[PDB]
């Protein structure tokens, strides 16, 4: 994207910059805190910080600064290039937009699909997922990831 | 600005955290992260409260008391059940992994740990499983290292790094193995490393001094004192058990040193237990020395003295306001002498000046923190007075404290305002012969001779006010830095000035006085604070007397027959060879001291003074500031024949048998009195402290905890039936616990911190009238002068550009903390601690020579010829030579002078 | 004695570079210092601390808080096996078992002669498939304990 155009100085046409970075860092589960992210990127120990301020108003190094996930920046170029409405219309749910949902564990099928973020646990399992595979049963679930 | 803590409805300030606030009012939280100088974190989760909304919720929401805003609007109630149950569950925690060590832990009755675990009402063990364990560093001779007592509080490495700038304490490790000390085994570098021992709240970090000669706390018995060490005036709190100073502790004081002291101050005590200090007055009848007693020794001393024709007095620098007066009243104001060279005297006469006559508020010890830019002129502060230079390191943080204010975020939430400055401090340009230890934060230093630094000072008052002398012929390169050094001054709403007397150079002194005016003529409101060498060095600037060289003339000569030299040395502030041919020739020779000098061993009579441990007076630090220190304990218990009187006790006496033939052991507020009565300008020193006969509804303040241990047994072994306990006539104290030590006592001297519940440190929020703030009914001291409406003028006498001389070699000082004062470095202690004679040369001027790195060389600059090692300086200007100042061998009065020869060792 | 490379404290100097404080290179400089070296000597604490303008202290609590910065000797081809929630489920035990029974060392060793140290790690993120491991820089997914030797003898 770089050599392309897409990155750099004058990213077609009009006057933004934004150079853009990757920070492979060591692995600490608590890095991955909203927080403590901006503070192991400051090259500290990954401790979180109390908020307020937000890391809206004073984060990275002291200037603004907006965290944000992986599919959450990934849903941005598709509800711009499709339209606001396309997005807000996806299914009839109040979570608008489109999720990755997958089952793991000792499911016939493990994996991730994304999904109409309104789909029930159930259609997930046994649907996508195949089922508890072979002879076992099913006893309970976590949603999300360890943690919930 | 109006809380509600359980149903009662309290004002506060509303700009402070609900800790602060509580802890002001008088209320109980307990809290371990929390410290009243180092902002709030809220790390340990100790001190919870609950927190109500509408006045009628009656379901709250716990929250950490050291991080709520304390609004208007706030309901909060610390009783509350859930609250109590978090507060006792956060202590079990910690308990989990602690060591079953208090009995053998080197602060017990002392610790903040335990007075949590009593105070959330924690006495059950419901763990079961292993604690984890630590091995411990060596972190130098004087503080310890106890990992495994260690309950994670971060408030160690907040201080040492955040606040003291240290770089060489931090954490390691994670997830309940965290650990909190040194990268490897050494000795700590920080000069205010000490407070890590009543900083932590844990036995961690506990000082080593006085662990080997250990003493509980209430074994303790205390007295409000004043560091000696240094020319600022520290508020300590020393400690004596069974006859002999135990320890130095900190004793708030919210105007000078409010939390904080040095290392040279809280472990350079040392000097007092020594085993060779005297303790009897002896004379020298020939060969032989016989022990006197009092009465025989101030008759004897009278009847020697009466008959000469001329007796004259040196009384030092290091003394208090009455000795050195007591002394002048003995000998004449005619020939009372200071004990201080004549170019280490002018350039203290030059400091008193500016700051007396030179209309230039010159600040307190806590109001440095609150100036914008600094420019220390010429002084190596951090090693001569220390605490200045924690202070201009907090000053220099004032930015960040802006940049933070500015965007609404509290001053106690530190981790944001740190985050936001982001390494933006206030302009501070240093000036030393050599680097210092403030380059990491200062924005440039400059390392040039004492002369080329009084230059640089100059031509910055004259970019300043273009009225002030031109020093016509700086070279564009250096231009571009004293313009900026004037557009970060001139744009500072409030720079201040440290120069000061260690420099060795009166050009210096004049120069930053220039700075200082040109400002004033500005329109800024710029502070300036001059530095001096020893504890009150001030008030023997402000009395006068002749000099040190022309006591040495007048005895010498055949005009003065006698001498009495009160706590002074005579070899730190002249040749030693002069001084030994001039008390040589002298038919009596009187050397009050508490020390074992050099000069009282050709002495016919050596009356045993009294140290600061053991003797009351007042002593004026650099601002003007006449604080008053208290007797310790009284000498004798213990050791029936010891008559160690204090200085100005012995010279009044002394005086009374000279014209009375009665002796007349005066009283402290007599000897005021009469210096109230003839020295004007010491007319402040009445109202330092209250006299004696002052008292707190009949009691007298104590000098001792109220559980003091071991009455009817510690003098057991001498003899069984117990003495009375000494009468202290001197000052409003009692050397016994019955007295009067209260947190809402009516009075500003305390001699130590405890309030029931609170055994340690923290008991100083419970004396103070917003935990941080001053002692509650003011702070004890009186400044003897105040700024002038009208200042100096310009001085208009720059110095020529140094330019170094074939064959001689000018000294620039080099002071050290350990080591260059002259009662410290006697300290068994700083021996470890205190570095090799060296004398640095530029890399170019080494070179030069046969001798390299380390090669011994040999030099002349008296009588004497020193032999040292070399170490190679390359910030030292070429035609230099470094030695280190007031190091034995070196006296301080080696600064500036140059000695004429210098070549390899000839072995 | 230690001393920074030429490659590694040039390398350093260039990371140096992508950000607005010098102090935020550090994990990476310890990761380029261990990656030549296979782990953090003591000397390199200092080493970085000196290249980057940071003090000793603050670089070596950033190395003993991540848990990737070796701070001690560790053999080649670092074995992080994962035992986490998803793999405890699919059956880690019996790949860290049959892994200490042919290296036959126990979870924070070396084996004898400075090859296949043994580590357990937080998470792969690699779930959905089966009991996984990383090697050196290698996933290794749907672990069996019948091809934990074959799979071993793959990198001598
Ligand atoms: C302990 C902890 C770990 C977290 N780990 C992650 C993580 O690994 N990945 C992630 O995207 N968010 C993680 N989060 C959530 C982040 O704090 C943050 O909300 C998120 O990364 C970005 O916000 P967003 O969900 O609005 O995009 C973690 C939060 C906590 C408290
Ligand atoms: S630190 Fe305090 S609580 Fe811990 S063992 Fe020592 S005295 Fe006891
Ligand atoms: S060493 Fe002391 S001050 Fe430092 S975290 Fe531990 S208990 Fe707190
Ligand atoms: S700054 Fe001076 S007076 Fe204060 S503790 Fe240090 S040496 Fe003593
Ligand atoms: S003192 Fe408030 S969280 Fe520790
Ligand atoms: S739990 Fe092992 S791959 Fe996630
Ligand atoms: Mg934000
Ligand atoms: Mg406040
Ligand atoms: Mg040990
Ligand atoms: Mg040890
Ligand atoms: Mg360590
Ligand atoms: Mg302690
Ligand atoms: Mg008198
Ligand atoms: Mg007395």
């Amino acid at each position: 994207a770089t050599e392309a155009g897409l990155l750099g100085k004058n990213i077609m046409g009009t006057g933004f910059d934004f150079e853009l970075f990757v920070h492979t860092g060591a692995g600490r589960y608590i890095c991955g805190e909203e927080t403590a992210l901006i503070n192991s990127l400051e090259g500290r120990r990954a401790n979180p910080r109390s908020k307020p301020p937000f890391p809206a108003t004073s984060g990275a190094w002291g200037k603004p600064t907006c965290v944000n996930n992986v599919e959450t920046l990934c849903n941005v170029p598709a509800i711009l290039a499709n339209g606001v409405e396309w997005y807000q219309n996806i299914s009839k749910s109040k979570d608008a937009g489109t999720k990755l949902m997958g089952f793991s564990g000792r499911v016939k099928n493990p994996g991730l699909w994304e999904l109409p973020f309104g789909t029930t646990a159930r259609e997930i399992l046994e649907d996508y997922a195949g089922g508890m595979r072979d002879g076992l049963k099913f006893k309970a679930w976590q949603p999300g990831g360890a943690g919930t | 600005a109006t809380i509600h803590v359980d149903g009662k409805e309290y004002e506060v300030n509303g700009a402070d955290n609900l800790l602060e606030a509580c802890l002001s009012l008088g209320l109980d939280i307990p809290y371990f992260c929390w410290h009243p100088a180092l902002g709030s974190v809220g790390a340990c989760r100790q001190c919870a409260v609950k927190q109500y909304q509408n006045a009628e919720d009656t379901r709250g929401r716990l929250v950490m008391s050291c991080m709520t805003p304390a609004s208007d609007g706030t309901f909060i109630s610390i009783d509350d059940e859930e609250a109590k149950q978090f507060r006792e569950s956060v202590v079990e925690w910690l308990m989990t992994n602690h060591p079953h060590d208090c009995p053998v832990c080197e602060e017990g009755g002392n610790c903040h740990l335990q007075d949590m675990t009593v105070m959330t009402g924690h006495s059950f063990r419901r763990y079961r499983f292993t604690k984890r364990t630590h091995r411990n560093q060596d972190l130098g001779p004087f503080i310890s290292h106890e990992m495994n007592r260690c309950i994670a509080c971060y408030r160690c490495v907040r201080y040492y790094k955040d606040y003291a700038d240290g770089t060489d304490l931090g954490v390691y490790g994670a997830h309940d193995n965290v650990y909190f000390g040194r990268p490897e085994d050494g000795t700590l570098e920080s000069e205010f490393s000490g407070n890590l021992v009543e900083i932590c709240p844990t036995g961690v970090f506990t000082d080593k001094t006085h662990s080997e000669r250990y003493n509980r706390k209430w074994d303790m018995q205390f007295a409000p004192s004043i560091c000696q060490q240094c020319s600022i005036g520290c508020n300590i709190s020393p400690g004596e058990r069974y006859g002999e100073l135990r320890r130095i502790e900190n004793r708030y004081n919210g105007t000078v040193n409010h939390y904080f002291l040095c290392d040279r101050g809280r472990f350079g005590y040392g000097y007092v237990n020594l085993k060779d200090r005297p303790r009897q007055p002896v004379q020298r009848r020939g060969d032989d020395f016989i022990t006197l007693n009092a009465e025989q020794a101030m008759q004897g001393a009278a009847d020697i003295l009466r008959q000469s024709k001329k007796v004259i007095g040196i009384g030092s620098p290091r003394a208090s306001v009455e000795s050195n007066f007591a002394l002048r009243e003995l000998v004449g104001e005619e020939n009372f002498y200071t004990g201080i060279a004549h170019g280490e005297q002018e350039r203290l006469q030059l400091a008193l000046k500016v700051l007396r006559e030179g209309g230039i508020y010159t600040p307190a010890l806590r109001e440095i923190e609150s100036y914008d830019a600094v420019l220390v002129l010429g002084e190596d502060v951090t090693q001569t007075g220390a605490r200045v230079a924690l202070a201009v390191r907090q000053a220099v943080k004032g930015k960040a404290r802006e940049m933070a204010a500015a965007q609404k975020v509290a001053d106690w939430q530190i981790a944001a305002i740190l985050n936001i400055g982001q390494r933006a401090k206030h302009p501070l340009f240093v000036t030393n012969v050599d680097d210092t230890r403030l380059d990491d934060i200062a924005a440039w230093t400059y390392r040039a001779p004492v002369e080329d630094q009084a230059r640089l000072g100059f031509a910055i008052a004259h970019a300043l006010d273009n009225s002030a002398p031109a020093v016509d012929g700086i070279e564009p390169e250096l231009q571009s830095k004293i313009d900026v050094i004037v557009q970060a001054l001139a744009g500072a709403k409030k720079p201040l000035i440290i120069s000061g007397t260690n420099a060795g150079s009166l050009e210096v002194i004049q120069a930053a006085a220039n700075v200082a005016k040109a400002l004033k003529g500005r329109g800024a409101d710029v502070g300036i604070t001059m530095i001096a060498r020893s504890v009150n060095s001030m008030g023997l600037g402000i009395m006068g007397g002749g000099s040190l060289e022309e006591a040495l003339t007048e005895l010498e000569t055949g005009r003065a027959d006698a001498v009495v030299v009160l706590e002074n040395d005579l070899h730190r502030h002249a040749s030693a060879i002069r001084v030994n041919a001039a008390l040589a020739k002298a038919p009596l020779v009187m050397v009050v001291d508490h020390q074992r000098t050099a000069i009282m061993e050709n002495a016919h009579l050596v009356l045993s003074a009294a140290s600061f441990a053991e003797s009351d007076g007042t002593v004026i630090n650099n601002e003007g500031r006449a604080q008053r220190f208290f007797q310790v304990y009284d000498p004798a218990y213990y050791d029936s024949k010891t008559v160690m009187l204090e200085s100005w006790r012995w010279l009044h006496s002394l005086h009374s048998t000279l014209l009375s033939r009665e002796v007349d052991w005066t009283q402290l507020d007599h000897v005021i009195d009469a210096v109230v009565a003839k020295i004007p300008e010491l007319a402040g020193i009445k109202d330092a402290a209250p006299d004696a006969t002052f008292r707190i509804r009949g009691q007298k303040l104590a000098r001792e905890p109220h559980r003091y241990s071991g009455r009817t047994a510690m003098r057991a072994n001498i003899s069984v039936h117990e003495p009375r306990q000494p009468q202290d006539i001197d000052t409003m104290f009692t050397f016994s616990m019955e007295g009067n030590n209260q947190p809402t006592a009516h009075r500003s001297q305390v001699p130590f911190a405890w309030a029931p519940g609170w055994n340690s440190p923290q008991a100083w929020n419970k004396f103070q009238d917003e935990v941080g703030g001053k002692l509650r009914f003011g702070d004890p001291g009186v400044r003897l002068f105040e700024t002038s409406e009208n200042g100096l003028d310009y001085f208009t006498s720059v110095p020529a550009r140094f330019q170094p001389q074939d064959g001689k070699w000018r000294i620039a000082p080099y002071y050290h903390l350990f080591g260059s004062d002259e009662l410290s470095q006697r300290a068994p202690v700083f021996q470890s601690r205190m570095p090799q004679p060296y004398i640095k040369l530029n890399p170019a001027d080494a070179a030069k020579l046969g001798v390299n790195a380390g090669t011994r060389v040999s030099f002349s600059y008296d009588g004497n010829t020193v032999t040292l090692p070399v170490e190679i300086a390359e910030g030292l200007t070429a035609g230099q030579v470094g030695l280190p100042m007031g190091m034995s061998g070196i006296a301080p009065v080696l600064a500036g002078a140059h000695l004429e020869d210098l070549k390899e060792a000839q072995q | 004695a230690f001393e920074l490379s030429a490659a590694e404290r040039e390398a350093i100097e260039h990371e140096m570079h992508h950000y607005e404080d010098p102090r935020a290179a550090s994990i990476e400089a310890l990761k380029i210092v261990q990656k030549q070296r296979g782990w953090v000597p003591d000397g390199a604490i200092h080493a970085i601390a000196d290249v980057l303008g940071i003090p000793a202290s603050d670089v070596e609590g950033v190395a003993t808080f991540y848990s990737q910065i070796f701070r001690q000797p560790v053999g080649r081809h670092v074995i992080r096996y994962c035992d986490s929630v998803v793999c405890h489920i699919n059956g880690y035990q019996g790949i860290q078992a049959a892994l200490e029974k042919k290296l036959n060392i126990k979870p924070g060793q070396t084996t004898f002669d400075g090859r296949f140290t043994l580590l357990p790690t937080c998470c792969l993120g690699n779930c959905d498939k089966g009991p996984n491991m990383m090697i050196d820089e290698d996933t290794h997914a749907h672990l069996t304990p019948e091809a934990i030797p074959e799979l071993l003898e793959r990198y001598k």
